[PDB]
RNA sequence: AGGUUCGAAGACGAUCAGAUACCGUCGUAGUUCCGACCAUAAACGAUGCCGACCGGCGAUGCGGCGGCGUUAUUCCCAUGACCCGCCGGGCAGCUUCCGGGAAACCAAAGUCUUUGGGUUCCGGGGGGAGUAUGGUUGCAAAGCUGAAACUUAAAGGAAUUGACGG
């Protein structure tokens, strides 16, 4: 195609592109509030941690860091922060 | 040409490729010309009248005919927008 | 690394330029790229060209018409006297009635007609024909 | 010949011109 | 003139590959070089099956088959006939000869 | 005593097609000498260029064939190189001759600065390759003539430029090659592409379909 | 490839003077060993004394006896 | 050995038999006296050997469609040809089993929601492409 | 086409659903990719029919804007088209080419063979690719029948439908030649064509060679 | 230190016109380990490094991401094994009139008379010669730097035809 459009790539290809690569550069992780069953507070956490999430309430996990993306403990309730 | 005096010193103007705004030279016997007959607005049938699409010999070699006619048709309108 | 960020600018545009591609994307913008393409632009080598600007260096996409023959670049930046400048003008250009040698005046950067013009030299940026 | 064997023969005769020189 | 792209060998991202013994001549011949032929024969003829099976005192004996892997220099490789040359163009095929099963 | 098996050589023959670059116009092909000698009747000059005695061994010693350079074109702006080896050296010589009508191509005349008259240099610097031969073709000021080898010198003479500055690099003893890269370099002056081509081509009716009842009629 | 830097000049120089040496031309020009080994010493004539006359064998393919003087 | 015709047998042969099929038959005495007046051959031994040819090709053809050219072997195929259209066309299906994808297609081209749509159920696993290499 | 006449029909619809005609292959073509809707679990590419029929549409304008009718031709070297573009040239007055296409049609001069048309069609461009880049020396634009793996080297019409099923080539052809119909002043484009689909269908010869003698037996019983 | 095998040198047996060899038997140094030297290989991709751009395709190795499903246990998700894709870095491969080249060929050996991204090393017809000499390193073998006289009109590279092939 000689005549790609550069300027307007849809949402598709601009997702699966590189972080660098795309048009602005867009950070492909995000915070998410966690809820710990049995627990009323909510943490905020990295969807990329590298660290061990605790509660400052109950000596419980929330995530346990892996190459990419910290896994989240079982039975934990989590959404998004604004997109 | 068109030197000081006015008169146009050249003794032919070739023609450009309509896609790639290419010299189609005397000799580059891969390029085309052709020409799409649109018809009436009522009834679908051929009026005589057409428009003219020239290709150069790169651009058909390349691969990229196709895609450079399907742009042209879409931009003078022989192609409906919702293609 | 990258040295020079017009040189890799006037390669890429030169590169889409030949491929016949329609648009084309460099990826470190400056001052220097967009006045050089504000020259080159204003003769109608190109079309127009919107600045995507990020908080790093700024990306352009350039509207390629297709007129375009080589836009390359001269990486030492020599200093361009007046009664050099023919030489310069002869050994880069392909003719005497096309083609623009775009210079880094004290006036601004600019094409080397204009800058015979208001009588001024600078140093060397590229040229375009 | 073999250029191996050329420089093979040239490091026989140089070893022979380094001994003549070194009994002076 | 280079005659092949890979010149013959299939070492790639590697700076050595340990050497093997040619089976016909003893020859060190790099592994990734040498021809490589992993022959699956009946350890009995195929003329002296059946006085095998009649001589056997098993009724339903599968005879065992040898396995033995044979690596060749180039040299040995083409005086055995196992491979050819082939011209300029057919050198360039990597598919192996087909099995003749009919 | 001419009969043409072509849908352009019968419109030029029955007086369809006027001008030679009515045909240039659509990069459609020659393919048969008797189209052009119609249009450039005897205005086209002829020069032999060089006759090389190529040869190919057999069982019983080697054999000999002639291949012929002939150059042609009318010093009004038309060009043509034809190479040709034959036996004989009047059939190669021949042969060569056909070839170079064939293989005619028009050339653009420019100006050094100041247009004045009628164009008299290449529009600007072209570059022609073949094998190891680089020519090229500078523009140069009225008067100073064609400045180059004799052999890219005739050639560009007869091809209509007045004025010339030439460079040339590699093996350009190679008479062959060195003539080609500088039929080359003619060749693509109108495929450089300048400012004064830059206005939006408007198109015409090819002559195939502006004449194609009367080709049907008479091109059975 | 090669420096283009603005101030690269002596490296250039430097690698033009040093690489000057290495065609036939310059080398035997400006050693002094060639016009050492010139019995002429840089002159176009000379004059001598004719010790002997000799003839010169042609070469290979040849055949002569080239007339020469031993001076 | 050594009996294998030339092409000067063989395109004659060919050629009285594309012009003469009607009067030309199995027999090879027939055709070598049907040879003389339809055809101008300089010497007996190449006249009736071309009839022998003749015979062995006319075998072929009453055998099946050789490809020298036949009025009525043409006829026959044109027949067979631009006819036989049946009565119902082969792409007037009452129900056509439909992908769900190409539904949602058609849905998007406007043409959704027909009658004569059944939607098949998509395969699970997802298991084409043939195995990579040998074994 | 961009009216509301020059519109697919249901009838069109049902017509290249029956025929198959989307179902490309598992491979997809760079320059292929703007045709295709979706690739299902099977990996067959899903191709759009709106487009199909844009494009369709756009080589029946190119066709029809030839004068002369024998300025185009047509050319299946595969059987599974060479019986749809004989009786797409006995409708159009096309110039037909079935079967082996022989080497220098359009550029070697001297034999009767060769002719210089001033549109080339073709079925499949892997399968006929010689007439393509012979179509190159004689300045000849294209039309073909491609499909999403189909190399396009040297079309300018590329039409995404199918080149593998018999009934959709079959289909494809006859919609061709429906259209070019209508655009000429040949059929009123109101009623349905009188010419079945099924003339322009490839019949493998163990039909041929059985589907007249049961229909004999059906009849004379 | 250790020395099983193999095996320079060497011995013998064959082959041969000769056979100081190819073949066979034996066999020293060595080949093995530790410590210390040497710094050379067709040490090769006969192809400097960093950076940018310029075709398509199917795979492969690692990491990550997203999905029908099959499978392992278990009650489900995790997590492994497969299946289908995306992203990033690698070893590569196929195709291409991107382009280059003398061509073989090369997506780099392209973006080069339309010649300039930064930089390092390095060649100037074939021999003499990597020789002489000087200097320097090394226990030694040798390594690094390195001429000249003289001689020569070709030497070479890629491809084509033919001839020839134990
Ligand atoms: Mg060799
Ligand atoms: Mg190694
Ligand atoms: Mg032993
Ligand atoms: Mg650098
Ligand atoms: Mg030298
Ligand atoms: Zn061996």
């Amino acid at each position: 195609p000689l005549a790609k459009d550069l300027l307007h790539p849809s949402p598709e290809e601009e997702k699966r592109k590189h972080k660098k690569k795309r048009l602005v550069q867009s950070p492909n992780s995000y915070f998410m509030d966690v809820k710990c069953p049995g627990c009323y507070k909510i943490t905020t956490v990295f969807s990329h941690a590298q660290t061990v999430v605790l509660c400052v309430g109950c000596s419980t996990v929330l995530c346990q860091p892996t190459g990419g993306k910290a896994r989240l403990t079982e039975g934990c309730s989590f959404r998004r922060k604004q997109h | 040409m068109q030197n000081d005096a006015g008169e146009f010193v050249d003794l032919y103007v070739p023609r450009k490729c309509s896609a790639s705004n290419r010299i189609i030279g005397a000799k580059d016997h891969a390029s085309i010309q052709m020409n799409v007959a649109e018809v009436d607005k009522v009834t679908g049938r051929f009026n005589g009248q057409f428009k003219t699409y020239a290709i150069c010999g790169a651009i058909r070699r390349m691969g990229e005919s196709d895609d450079s006619i399907l742009r042209l048709a879409k931009a003078d309108g022989i192609v409906s927008k919702n293609f | 690394v990258r040295m020079n960020v017009l040189a890799d600018a006037l390669k890429s545009i030169n590169n889409a330029e030949k491929r016949g591609k329609r648009q084309v994307l460099i990826r470190p913008c400056s001052k220097v790229i967009v006045r050089f393409l504000t020259v080159m632009m204003k003769h109608g080598y190109i079309g127009e060209f919107e600045i995507i600007d990020d908080h790093r260096a700024g990306k352009i996409v350039v509207n390629l018409t297709g007129r375009l023959n080589k836009c390359g670049v001269i990486s030492p930046r020599f200093d361009v006297q007046l009664k050099d400048l023919e030489k310069w003008q002869n050994n880069l250009l392909p003719s005497r009635q096309f083609g623009f040698i775009v210079l880094t005046t004290s006036a601004g950067i600019m094409d080397h007609e204009e800058a015979r013009r208001k009588h001024t030299g600078g140093k060397i940026l590229g040229f375009f024909f | 010949m073999r250029a191996k064997w050329r420089k093979k023969r040239m490091r026989r005769l140089k070893r022979k011109r380094r001994k003549m020189r070194q009994r002076s | 003139t280079k005659k092949r792209r890979n010149n013959g060998r299939a070492k790639k991202g590697r700076g050595h590959v340990q050497p093997i013994r040619c089976t016909n001549c003893a020859r060190c011949v790099p592994k990734d070089k040498a021809i490589k032929k992993f022959v699956i024969r009946n350890i009995v003829e195929a003329a002296a099956v059946r006085d095998i099976s009649e001589a056997s005192v098993f009724d339903a004996y599968v005879l065992p088959k040898l396995y033995v892997k044979l690596h060749y220099c180039v040299s040995c490789a083409i005086h055995s006939k196992v491979v050819r040359n082939r011209s300029r163009e057919a050198r360039k095929d990597r598919t192996p000869p087909p099995r003749f099963r009919p | 005593e001419w009969m043409p098996v072509t849908k352009l050589g019968r419109l030029v023959k029955d007086m369809k097609i006027k001008s030679l670059e009515e045909i240039y116009l659509f990069s459609l092909p020659i393919k048969e000498s008797e189209i052009i000698d119609f249009f450039l009747g005897a205005s086209l000059k002829d020069e032999v260029l060089k006759i090389m005695p190529v040869q190919k061994q057999t069982r019983a010693g080697q054999r000999t064939r002639f291949k012929a350079f002939v150059a042609i074109g009318d010093y009004n702006g038309h060009v043509g190189l034809g190479v040709k080896c034959s036996k004989e050296v009047a059939t190669a010589i021949r042969g060569a001759i056909i070839l170079a009508k064939l293989s005619i191509v028009p050339v653009r005349r420019g100006y050094w600065g100041n247009k004045i008259g009628k164009p008299h240099t290449v529009p600007c610097k072209v570059t022609g390759r073949c094998g190891s031969v680089l020519v090229r073709l500078i523009p140069a000021p009225r008067g100073t003539g064609i400045v180059s080898a004799p052999v890219p010198k005739k050639l560009l003479m007869m091809a209509g430029i007045d004025d010339c500055y030439t460079s040339a690099r590699g093996c350009t003893a190679t008479l062959g090659n060195f003539a080609k890269a500088t039929f080359d370099a003619i060749s693509k002056t109108y495929s450089y592409l300048t400012p004064d081509l830059w206005k939006e081509t408007v198109f015409t009716k090819s002559p195939y379909q502006e004449f194609t009842d009367h080709l049907v009629k008479t091109h059975t | 490839g090669k420096c283009r830097g603005l101030r690269t000049a002596r490296k250039l120089r430097s690698h033009r003077r040093d690489q000057k040496w290495h065609d036939k031309q310059y080398k035997k020009a400006h050693l002094g060993t060639a016009l050492k080994a010139n019995p002429f010493g840089g002159a176009s004539h000379a004059k001598g004394i004719v010790l002997e006359k000799v003839g010169v064998e042609a070469k290979q393919p040849n055949s002569a006896i080239r007339k020469c003087v031993r001076v | 050995m050594g009996r294998v015709r030339t092409k000067t047998v063989k395109k004659a042969a060919r050629v009285i038999i594309e012009k003469y099929y009607t009067r030309l038959g199995n027999d090879f005495h027939t055709n070598k006296r049907v040879c003389e007046e339809i055809a101008i051959i300089p010497s007996k031994k190449l006249r009736n050997k071309i009839a022998g040819y003749v015979t062995h090709l006319m075998k072929r053809i009453q055998r099946g469609p050789v490809r020298g050219i036949s009025i009525k072997l043409q006829e026959e195929e044109r027949e067979r040809r631009d006819n036989y259209v049946p009565e119902v066309s082969a792409l007037d299906q009452e129900i056509i089993e439909v992908d769900p994808d190409t539904k949602e297609m058609l849905k998007l081209l406007d043409f959704g929601s027909l009658s004569n749509l059944q939607v098949t159920q998509p395969t699970v696993g997802m298991n084409f492409k043939t195995p990579r290499g040998p074994v | 086409g961009a009216l509301d006449v020059l519109q697919m029909k249901e009838e069109d619809v049902l017509k290249f659903l029956a025929a198959g005609t989307h179902l490309g292959g598992t491979n997809l073509d760079f320059q292929m990719e703007q045709y295709i809707y979706k690739r299902k679990s099977d990996g067959i590419y899903i191709i759009n029919l709106k487009r199909t029929w844009e494009k369709l549409l756009l080589a029946a304008r190119a066709i029809v804007a030839i004068e002369n009718p024998a300025d185009v031709s047509v050319i299946s070297s595969r059987n599974t088209g060479q019986r749809a573009v004989l009786k797409f040239a006995a409708a159009t007055g096309a110039t037909p080419i079935a079967g082996r296409f022989t080497p220098g049609t359009f550029t070697n001069q001297i034999q009767a063979a060769f002719r210089e048309p001033r549109l080339l069609v073709v079925t499949d461009p892997r399968a006929d690719h010689q007439p393509l880049t012979e179509a190159s020396y004689v300045n000849l634009p294209t039309i073909a029948l491609c499909n999403t793996d189909s190399p396009l080297r040297y079309v300018d019409i590329a039409i995404p439908c199918n080149n593998k099923g018999a009934h959709s080539v079959g289909l494809m052809w006859w919609m061709l030649a429906r259209e070019v119909l209508r655009m000429r002043g040949t059929i009123s484009r109101e009623h349905p064509w009188e010419v079945m689909p099924d003339l322009y269908f490839y019949r493998d010869p163990e039909e041929i060679e059985k589907e007249e003698q049961a229909a004999a037996e059906k009849a004379v019983t």
